[PDB]
């Protein structure tokens, strides 16, 4: 239960690659 | 448990690699390629949404977290996949495994396992966290296979070709080593009692021996170079044969390099397979026979021998680590460079326009110092490699000689005896070195294996397709969307719910604005891809059960984005059609209006095109297009002419309101979905967003 | 009178080569450079017209004419350039040598002199020729320069460097030859007498030899990496460095990967200016050292192994050319594989739709079976050059045993002696064969150095300029294009006779079709071409005799075809100018409407566009390249009102007429010419072709 | 003389390289 949980608009933000 | 760490085998699969890597550190290991594709990855990368969805998919329970500095210190799950941004350049995913003081140890699927401290982690960090957990329908399996078993299949037509290899590399050791006593037999026996008879006689048989070693040589290397190249061209033939029956979720999830630098891989199977199975074979009993003969000779300078090689190995082995990592640091570097210079030169307008030559000098001059920084790393490397086997063998060398004369001197051995052993070693050494040698090339080509064949477990785009009809010939209908949902790989919905109805033969017009999806209606059509939700029929037939065959057959979609292959006109205009008549070119043409700058053109239907039609314009590629299309005969047409027959239906996709005021019905896409139908007179006297638009870009 | 034959440097400058060739031939030499400016040669080649205007231009006197098979024997001058469909793929341009008992003479720029017979010649000939002759006023003359000089001195200022390694090398190579005789002090001295202390003391005294050797090595090594890392970094940026000062068509004319194979050709010459020159000197000492060493040892042996490498030299040297031959089959081979390749994959979706899975897989088998075929060429030729030289060196080997034993037999020897020649024969054989290996090295390093250096002889955008009064400081007025004419290249015309006035603070616009050439005039009052005919004034001034820097500094284009840097967004947007204050960036994109999608960003104004703004799309790109332009402060701005002063020019060019309906002016470009200018509603009223193109539009 | 005599604007038709 670490910080806020992300919805799914900041999910698909925070890319990689 | 061990910390595992899989290495990615492109530039933009971060997080599929991370969650292989968690997933293997649970006890479920799967192919990269499968990863990849239920993440969603793309040429973009992977966002946390797809991490999540696969993991959930995977049966792991998934979470994505924000998480603060301090954050950290308190207690969770392990494997704790993290998001961090290398150089403030560009965005990757880690893999944080444990914290035990201040100090963050992480997988990284471009490097390895590594150490950062907590401020430089901190520093990276961008405070994204994924957590997982291994569910609790999480089941443990291995669902990968051995590629190299897979590809050493292909020896097995071929066994003729390896047993005379074989045998002419076994006559070539023998007679090698028999040809190594020549200097044995001159020194201990003709120079001694000085035999000028028999001088000439051994001489010349052993020149003949040497010559029946050369010829065996010849006709060796001629059998490895055609079996190398059958390897090579079987390899590349059959990844190319599965690649080109993938679906298109493949090739627009990956780039064309990514496909293309595949066929290098070929070749480095091709060395494992091959050279590193006669390497072993043949070396191993090379190098039983010499350290036989050798121990023959004498046991102590055999002893010598063997710390000799054993030095070497260790040695090797030692610098083996650094030399690949200082490598793929000089083909990155050098990779920036390029971008740089060939991003420079094809923006050489701007640079002159807005006067920055000066600072392109730096930035050039800056990548190029570490270019040669790192190249200069490398080349240090081999130089102490270099030097330290250098030091190995010539040592050895100089200590055999001088205990072989010791012994001489105490009568163990001769002088001739001991020219021999300096003989029998270069045919003892050289098959050890050789066989230690093959670390590099094994992993190597291991890699690349596992790289290249990972695709070819990919299902193709037929064997997806479920059962088909075989009394539906005509695609003439009625095109129906019943609440068609699509996204293209985890991403924002294209789509969010179609429901539109195309009458039988009629003209159609979909309009919108730019992004608004029309023409991934235009794909879904033609079932380039699949919705994740709702169907499509044509005449009262769902598009799934149709044969693939005919739908692509049947159906004909012209955009502004031609494509032409170097090849004649008609060549181009005959594609993937055999047998067709000239009558249907030129009438075919005629219709397209492109028979008049054809025949302008010279050699008439004939023309070959450079380049993908460099020579010809824009204006003139599409009527090639809209020809080869009338030629398909087709019985949807979506165009971006018309001269068929009223029975096919005809859809327009156009972001302008002016040339499609005649068309029967009109569509209004926006926001993914269908705002308003109808003809023209009945938008614009219905006030809607049709009104809106027409009013705003048309007046 | 030989025949001469101009290789290609590219791949579009065969006409280029053809015309070198000849020129050569009738006793002028240029670089190649020169002569593909004058041809007009761009992406697309050259066509005759170039050849013949160039010709002229040279002092030659030339046509063109469309031949027969029936004119192929008549008299006329035996060096023409002749047209060829070559593969029936590719046009080609040859020159034509001889003509005699029916076998034609062509030196080909792509392979070399080769004859073809009549047949074959006219199957590939397409019956178009270029006849030239030396005219009266035809000058010869060598105005090429030699390259390696120049890149060899980039070796002044490390000669140092050099005398450390060549000092490295001597005190290394008489190490070595000290080393050479263990052997021989082990078999006549040690072993002979049994002397075991004396066994110890002299082999710790050669594994000391041989320690000092290793180090030497290791220090001469690390040097001469140093010298060639530092010979490649400068020949690369004084290469960069010239090429980002030449004019445009510099560039309109060539590729990227034109442009960018240079920086290969570098490390080609450095190859040649570092290594064979330290290999001469070095080498050449040492073999004429152990040659001495050798003859003094046996003179026999030393006839046996100055026979072995004279043999192994004939046979490297016949054996050179066919390898290159085979080299360049196979590149060209897998240049037309991976071309194959790219094109299959990029198109696969009509591909797909047209189901032609099978037929592509059945070309790429066909391009990859080509390719092999080339490759095992090369591999035998590799595997009997190899078969021969280790004939010749194992034979040789024998032999010097057997003569050898010989000479011990018969007393002129000693078995140490015979063992101590073999351990020197690695300080002649090895040197002769290097120096013998050299000839690949230096002809490729000659061809690189030749193509690098014909770049930086060409004349940079700033010393073609006139001379320019420094008493213009702004662009502000009215811009005339008086009789301008243009053509990119020797191609058709684009402009024919412009005439048009551009008030001074008005919004005017220029409206045609596609192709028209409206970016043509945008392109001229930039200054990035200048007109062959014709002038174009800012404020009563020629362009001509404006500075530069004011003319690229306060004139801005914003086009479709935006370009973005891989950087920050404020670097981007701070292109080419770096003392700039960030609330004037900000006021920038405020006015540009930029500044939101800026804002929603993960750094604002800090987030890296990787691969050229990738991240961005159509609409973002197009903002920030208007934000920079405002940032630029431009007196004429060119766009396809925000902030700005009401007396700066603005010209849009456009070919949807709706937008332009508010502009001051309209010009409307037709057939190369402004032949409507006026507001909308006297343009739309009984005016001609402007109704007609605004009534078809909407 | 050994031919027709190509015009200015045909000239232009008659390229070579690429
Ligand atoms: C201090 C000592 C330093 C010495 C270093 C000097 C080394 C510098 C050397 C430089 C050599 C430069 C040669 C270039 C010119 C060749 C021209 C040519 O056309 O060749 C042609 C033939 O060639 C031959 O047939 C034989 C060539 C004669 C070379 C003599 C021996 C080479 C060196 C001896 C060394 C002795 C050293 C002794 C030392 C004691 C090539 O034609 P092709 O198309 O490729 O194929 C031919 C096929 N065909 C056969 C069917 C026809
Ligand atoms: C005299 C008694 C000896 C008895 C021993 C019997 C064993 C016989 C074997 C001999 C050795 C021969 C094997 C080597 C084969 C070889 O090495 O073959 C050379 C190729 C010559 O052909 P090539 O010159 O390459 O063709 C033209 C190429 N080029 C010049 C155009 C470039
Ligand atoms: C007294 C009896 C006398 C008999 C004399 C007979 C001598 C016969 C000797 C043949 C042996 C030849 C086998 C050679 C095998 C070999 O030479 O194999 C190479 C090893 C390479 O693999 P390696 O370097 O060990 O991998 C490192 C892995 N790791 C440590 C990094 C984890
Ligand atoms: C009488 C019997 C005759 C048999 C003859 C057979 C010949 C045997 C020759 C094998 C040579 C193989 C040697 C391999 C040694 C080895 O493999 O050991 C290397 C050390 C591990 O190094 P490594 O982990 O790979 O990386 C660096 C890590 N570190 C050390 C820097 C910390
Ligand atoms: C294309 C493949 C060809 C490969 C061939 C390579 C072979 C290289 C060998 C060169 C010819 C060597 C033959 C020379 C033989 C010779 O030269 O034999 C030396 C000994 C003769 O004795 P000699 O030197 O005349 O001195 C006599 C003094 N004394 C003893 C009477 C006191
Ligand atoms: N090959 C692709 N991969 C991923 N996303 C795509 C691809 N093609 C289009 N899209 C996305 O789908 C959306 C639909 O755009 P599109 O249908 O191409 O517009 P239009 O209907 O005007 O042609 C766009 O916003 C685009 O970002
Ligand atoms: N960089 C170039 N190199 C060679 N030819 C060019 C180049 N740019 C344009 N052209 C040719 O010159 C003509 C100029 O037209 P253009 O200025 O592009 O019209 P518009 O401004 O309406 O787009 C075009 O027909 C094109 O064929």
């Amino acid at each position: 239960n670490i910080g806020r949980e992300l919805t799914d608009e900041e999910l698909m933000e925070m890319t990689g690659g | 448990k061990k910390y595992v760490c899989v290495r990615q085998y492109d530039l933009t699969d971060c997080g599929a690699a991370c969650l292989s890597s968690i997933a293997q550190y649970y006890g479920l290991k799967m192919s990269l390629a499968k990863i990849r594709e239920m993440t969603g990855t793309d040429t973009q990368g992977t966002n946390a949404y797809g991490l999540i969805h696969a993991a959930k998919q995977l049966g792991f329970s998934a979470k994505g977290v924000k998480a603060s500095k301090e954050d950290l210190l308190k207690d969770f799950r392990l494997p704790a996949i993290a998001n961090v941004i290398v150089d403030n350049r560009l965005a990757h995913f880690v893999v944080i495994y444990s914290i035990k003081n201040r100090i963050i140890t992480v997988a990284d699927p471009g490097k390895g396992i590594v150490r950062y401290s907590m401020d430089d982690f901190c520093s990276i960090w961008t405070g994204g966290l994924v957590l997982l957990e291994p569910g609790e329908a999480f089941q443990k399996g291995d669902y990968t296979q051995n590629m190299m078993v897979k590809f050493a299949g292909f020896l097995k037509p071929l066994k003729k070709t390896v047993l005379c290899i074989f045998l002419a590399s076994l006559l070539y050791t023998a007679l090698g080593i028999a040809g190594s006593f020549y200097i044995k037999f001159l020194f201990d026996d003709l120079i001694k009692f000085e035999k000028l008879n028999d001088l000439h006689i051994i001489s010349a048989g052993f020149a003949v021996i040497f010559l029946l070693q050369i010829f065996l040589n010849y006709y060796r290397s001629i059998l490895v170079t055609k079996l190398g190249m059958s390897i090579d061209k079987s390899i590349m033939m059959e990844y190319y044969s599965h690649v080109l029956k993938l679906p298109m979720n493949f090739f627009n999830s990956r780039k064309v390099g990514e496909i293309i630098s595949r066929f290098m891989d070929a070749s480095k199977i091709r060395q494992a397979i091959s050279g590193a199975t006669l390497t072993i074979m043949i070396d191993t009993i090379m190098a039983v026979i010499g350290g036989i003969l050798l121990y023959i000779q004498n046991s102590s300078l055999f002893f010598i021998s063997f710390i000799i090689i054993l030095l070497y190995g260790i040695i090797v082995t030692v610098f083996n680590k650094p030399i690949q990592n200082a490598n793929r640091q000089i083909m990155e570097d050098n990779a920036k460079l390029t971008s740089a210079l060939v991003e420079s030169v094809k923006g050489i307008e701007t640079i002159k326009s807005f006067g920055a030559e000066e600072q392109t000098e730096k930035s050039t001059r800056d990548k190029i110092e570490t270019v040669m920084k790192s190249s200069f790393k490398e080349g240090m490397l081999y130089i102490n490699l270099s030097s330290l086997t250098g030091i190995v063998a010539g040592l050895g060398g100089i200590v055999i000689l001088w205990a072989g004369a010791y012994n001489v001197i105490k009568g163990n051995m001769s002088g001739g005896q001991l020219l021999a052993f300096n003989a029998l070693l270069a045919y003892f050494l050289t098959p050890v070195k050789n066989l230690i040698d093959l670390q590099p090339l094994i992993q190597t080509a291991v890699v690349a294996s596992n790289r290249l064949g990972e695709i070819l477990e990919l299902a193709t785009e037929k064997e997806l397709r479920e059962d088909s009809d075989d009394f539906v010939i005509s695609l003439k209908g009625d095109i129906e969307f019943r609440n068609v949902d699509f996204r293209y790989g985890l991403r924002k919905p294209v789509l969010k719910n179609i429901n539109l109805t195309i009458p039988k033969g009629k003209t159609v017009a979909i309009v919108g604005e730019s992004g608004s999806g029309k023409t991934t209606l235009a794909k879904l059509l033609m079932n380039f891809y699949s919705p994740e939700k709702g169907d499509i029929l044509i005449n009262g037939h769902s598009i799934k059960n149709i044969s693939l065959e005919l739908i692509r057959k049947k159906i004909a979609f012209v955009s502004q984005d031609v494509f032409i292959f170097s090849g004649t006109v008609k060549e181009n205009l005959c594609l993937g059609n055999e047998n067709v008549d000239m009558d249907e070119i030129i009438k075919a043409a005629k219709m397209a209006n492109a028979h008049d700058f054809i025949e302008k053109l010279p050699l008439k239907y004939d023309t070959f095109l450079n380049e993908s039609g460099a020579n010809l314009s824009e204006g003139q590629k599409q009527r090639l297009a809209i020809a080869r299309a009338l030629l398909k005969k087709p019985d949807i047409l979506i165009l971006d002419i018309y001269g068929l027959e009223d029975d096919v239906t005809v859809i327009i996709i156009a972001h302008r309101l002016s040339t499609i005021v005649n068309c029967d019905k009109i569509y209004l896409l926006k926001d993914g979905e269908i705002v308003e139908s109808g003809s023209h007179t009945e938008l614009i006297a219905l006030k809607g967003c049709y009104f809106k638009m027409w009013k705003q870009t048309e007046n």
